[PDB]
């Protein structure tokens, strides 16, 4: 069978260079054209420029020529995709797809590569407590989680022995480069004052882990 | 340049047939090619060379291209096939490959849903580090697009607003949630502060007050 295995995910500044690859096998790499296609967050796909690693011939969507540029390496099967410089809006998903017989149909699609452009530096949420103002039979509890990169974040609440009617909202990118998000939790008014709540927030790429007390 | 033009979405009840438009100058002499993509998957082949359907495509899909105009339909349209789907093309030339703007096709199959909203004001702690976070939270919603707007005193705010995407719950309902950064002082400067959240051509409001 065709396999098109990419590089894993990269989280990249403006202005740094950035490599990534795609190595083939279960057919004849230097048979076909290799194509580069990208997709934003939240936006549509996009065909950026394909290689014939036969005679390293490239050709570019007028949107990026010039701005990257494709390579290939037949000995190792793999075709490339850089930068020099990478731009913030570079964020996306990109997928390498072996062609067909036809110029630029796409044939099979590489799982994709997540890349991160950002200034935002790695940094562990501030965790506050939601509550409402001080009608009584239950009542809406609350963690907002503000401020922290790279995602994820992951919540429970009291170690995981509180589940029923937990929400937990997937965050907001703000204009900063930072995430936020924010978790509730519903219980009885009775229990305010007997039964404690803590909500639990994991935030592995800055090994922190806050425990907020929510009273 | 040369572009393919979609629109952005087309809605459908279960059992109807769906018609997505793809438009461009140069598919009167060029082959339109159909790919489905579905949420953290990469994008599925339905229909290529303007009418043809790959092995194992489900018999409903078809394609077809008249004028400047492309064509998937998708008779008797499922929940399964909700679905953003993108046509795809060349330029006149040949050499280079575009893709359409995309459609999100939603298949309804199940009754329209107010949202529920709560809307938190600032804690103690933020607000004693000068800072306040208004937090509007939308969930149960159906279909899944809201509009979200802020007031502070009955009058509109302008900035500090971030509001995500609306995102599908178990349920299959969807969720949101927005956000207004304010000051200490802006917050303790209004009488209150509303979250107004528009589902389906009305609105619900939560409002928060200083205290």
């Amino acid at each position: 069978e065709v396999q098109l295995v990419q590089s894993g995910a990269e989280v990249k500044r403006p202005g740094e260079s950035l490599k990534i690859s795609c190595k083939t096998s279960g057919y004849s790499f230097t048979s076909y054209w290799i194509s580069w296609v990208r997709q934003m967050p939240g936006k549509g796909l996009e065909w950026m420029g394909a290689i014939d690693p036969s005679d390293s011939d490239t050709r570019y969507s007028p949107s990026f020529q010039g701005q990257v540029t494709i390579s290939a390496d037949k000995s190792i099967s793999t075709a490339y995709l850089q930068w020099s410089s990478l731009k913030a809006s570079d964020s996306a998903t990109y997928y390498c797809a072996k062609e067909g017989i036809a110029a630029r149909s796409l044939d099979v699609w590489g799982r994709g590569v997540l890349v991160t452009v950002s200034s935002a530096s790695t940094k562990g949420p501030s965790v506050f407590p939601l509550a409402p103002s001080s009608s009584e039979s239950t009542a809406a509890l609350g963690c907002l989680v503000k401020d922290y990169f790279p995602e994820p974040v992951t919540v429970s609440w009291n170690s995981g022995s509180l589940t029923s009617g937990v929400h937990t909202f997937p965050a907001v990118l703000q204009s900063s480069g930072l995430y936020s998000l924010s978790s509730v939790v519903t219980v009885p008014s009775s229990s305010l004052g007997t039964q404690t709540y803590v909500c639990n927030v994991n935030h592995k790429p800055s090994n922190t882990k806050v425990d907020k007390r929510v009273e | 340049s040369y572009e393919l033009t979609q629109p952005p979405s087309v809605s459908v009840s279960p059992g109807q047939t769906a018609r997505i438009t793809c438009s461009g100058d140069a598919l009167p002499k060029k082959y339109a090619y159909w790919f489905q993509q579905k949420p953290g998957q990469s994008p599925v082949l339905i229909i290529y060379e303007d009418s043809k359907r790959p092995s194992g495509i489900p018999e409903r899909f078809s394609g077809s291209s008249s004028g400047t105009v492309a064509t998937l339909t998708i008779s008797g349209a499922q929940v399964e096939d909700e679905a953003d789907y993108y046509c795809y093309s060349t330029d006149s030339s040949g050499y280079h490959g575009l893709f359409g703007g995309g459609t999100r096709l939603t298949v309804l199959g199940q009754p329209k849903a107010a949202p529920s909203v709560t809307l938190f004001p600032p804690s103690s702690e933020e607000l004693q580090a000068n800072k306040a976070t208004l937090v509007c939270l939308i969930s149960d919603f159906y279909p899944g697009a809201v509009e979200v707007a802020w007031k502070a005193d009955g009058s509109a705010v302008n900035a500090g607003v971030e509001t995500t995407k609306p995102s599908k719950q178990s349920n299959n309902k969807y969720a949101a949630s927005s956000y207004l950064s304010l000051t200490s002082d802006q917050w303790k400067s209004h009488k209150s502060y509303s979250c107004q959240v528009t589902h389906e051509g009305s609105t619900v409001e939560k409002t928060v007050a200083p205290a």
